[PDB]
RNA sequence: GGUGAAAUGCGUAGAUAUAGGAAGGAACACCAGUGGCGAAGGCGACCACCUGGACUGAUACUGACACUGAGGUGCGAAAGCGUGGGGAGCAAACAGGAUUAGAUACCCUGGUAGUCCACGCCGUAAACGAUGUCGACUAGCCGUUGGGAUCCUUGAGAUCUUAGUGGCGCAGCUAACGCGAUAAGUCGACCGCCUGGGGAGUACGGCCGCAAGGUUAAAACUCAAAUGAAUUGACGGGGGCCCGCACAAGCGG
């Protein structure tokens, strides 16, 4: 979420530099920003107008690792084997 | 006044005719000023 | 530029004398400065740099 | 991060508020916290009373500090002090000058 | 006593009219309303009765002196306007109306409207 | 001396009430705007903190990753419902007081639930733009909100460009009303739904709910109709104009 977090998630996930934008790099900024989104909801549990983005979030993220899954495996168990999913 | 409550139905309804007589005010005397 | 409440030579040019703030079809005023202008005054007007109601 | 930090002072304490404003600056520098603008109005008339009191001595300072800094600042007179009324305000960068 | 000055308040309901003359020091000298004035009913919640209601807060005043008075108004009925004018008639040289009708800010709920 | 008209709380207990103080809840005048934000329900004081999405500008990247969506699963005004705080003001119930054939009501004076806060439930509204979501195209003119860019430039500004929010209106469509780049036009992808009026969103079943009940959902029987929009009239305790001894000056049962 923070600019230099934003900035160094996108430089270990990079894939050819001048990339930010491969699902590599964009499950990576989604997957850093729901877990820093957690402690929100604990402490904020009323929130539901800040849930809603966060199922966005989610799913966005559903649908670019089905995207990578469906296209190219060994980039698939990789990224799955990072970062802690699945 | 404030003597009674308004129902926030009944003081959503707002704009009596502002935007005829002060829209249309310069498009009903159009008929002289040609 | 960006008013301010400090700026209490510009913020009473818009309260009128009974302490309201005047509105938007009054004085000639842009719809963003209007409601930054009611910010200003709000943060005076608790400071005490400017009246709530007219009496005091 | 930048704040505006303006608090009023109850006017007979008008005399130490040159030490309360020090302790202020050395509590903010001790996380290195910047300070850009640092002034104190006159004893100035308030338009209306506050705790039944008609006259109140305003400091204005403008504060870079970083999170507990603030914290402990607003609790030195939310705890308790005989400062009156002050609002912290968020700002986004430094500042020049007021009072005319 | 003799005091010079004093606030003057009128109370301006849509039911009567209560006049009350005081000091600046707010002690009440000598009240009269528009029912007190034999009325009691219908008909005068009118600035006829308000004009027969604010002479007799002036010549109940006319004991303790009281030549310069200020007016404080609070109401939204009739007999606002016509209780200053039968003020000055009794020989009163008053400085300046004030208004003082109370407004919430938002406050409480006003009642259900009548049907 | 409220009002279509009066009746309850007050003076060996001081009466609407002071220029005064304190407490407590609850709502945030002015700003306020065919304004804004949000998927909808919704959200109005101010400041801080935590956070969501949009808009916007160039540039760099990924390379169809998209659209819709039966099931499902979330979020849903109000009022209700447990369980515990709270309780100004307002106020279903209810007590009186009026008004009337009656008044079980509309008006008055009160007033417990509720409204408020916390957690949990319900899952409904004329939840409406009575208009599903997404995409592409099709005359103009006049406002406005957030940006951006160009304009001799002072802006007092002007023009084009985007994303919203409105007012007219060409084509077209529409049974008409009307809609008309915010389509009800022109087309496309997918979903939901409808099949005369009653019976009836009702029984019975299932699921859900603590309840209130919700949701899914019929038949027997009954009638030749219901229904939409516009037209002429008549009518109104609708409105606006107008008239006449209609209204009261010097008549008389």
């Amino acid at each position: 979420l923070s600019v230099e977090e934003k900035a160094q998630i996108v430089n270990e996930y990079k894939q050819a530099e001048g990339d930010t934008g491969s699902p590599e790099v964009q499950v990576a900024l989604l997957s850093a920003n729901i877990n820093k989104l957690q402690d929100h909801f604990k402490a904020n549990g009323k929130d539901h107008h800040s849930r809603r983005g966060l199922i966005r979030m989610v799913n966005q993220r559903r649908k670019l690792l089905d995207y990578l899954k469906g296209k190219d495996v060994s980039r698939y168990t990789a990224l799955i084997g990072r970062l802690g999913l699945r | 006044s404030r003597e009674f409550y308004e129902k926030p139905t009944a003081e959503r309804r707002r704009k009596a005719a502002a935007a005829v007589k002060r829209h249309a005010k310069k498009v009903q005397r159009e008929q002289r000023r040609r | 530029k960006e008013i301010d409440y400090k700026d209490l030579n510009t913020l009473k040019a818009y309260v009128s004398e009974t302490g309201k703030i005047v509105p938007s079809r009054i004085t000639g005023t842009k719809a963003k400065y209007q409601r930054q202008l009611a910010t200003a005054i709000k943060r005076a007007r608790y400071l005490a740099l400017l009246p709530y109601t007219d009496s005091h | 991060r930048h704040y505006e930090i303006v608090f009023l002072v109850h006017p007979d304490q008008s005399e130490q508020v040159g030490g309360m404003v020090e302790r202020y600056t050395k509590a903010i520098e001790e996380d290195g916290g910047k300070i850009h603008r640092l002034e104190d109005w006159g004893r100035r008339q308030l338009a209306y009373a506050i705790n039944n009191v008609h006259k109140a001595h305003y400091v204005l300072m403008n504060v870079e500090c970083s999170a507990k800094a603030l914290a402990e600042l607003e609790d030195n007179f939310r705890a308790n002090d005989a400062v009156i009324r002050n609002l912290v305000m968020r700002r986004d960068e430094a500042v020049t000058e007021q009072s005319e | 006593k003799t005091v010079v000055d004093g606030i003057a308040h009128i109370h301006a309901s849509f039911n009567n009219t209560i006049v009350t003359i005081t000091d600046r020091q707010g002690n009440a000298l000598s009240w009269a309303t528009s029912g007190g004035s034999g009325f009691r009913g219908s008909r005068k919640s009118t600035p006829f009765a308000a004009q027969v209601a604010a002479e007799r807060a002036g010549q109940a005043a006319l004991e303790y002196g009281l030549k310069n008075l200020d007016v404080n108004v609070k109401g939204p009925g009739p007999g606002r306007e016509s209780a200053v004018r039968a003020l000055n008639a009794c020989g009163y040289k008053i400085a300046s109306i004030t208004d003082v009708t109370p407004i919430p800010h938002n406050g409480c709920r006003p009642p259900k409207k009548r049907r």
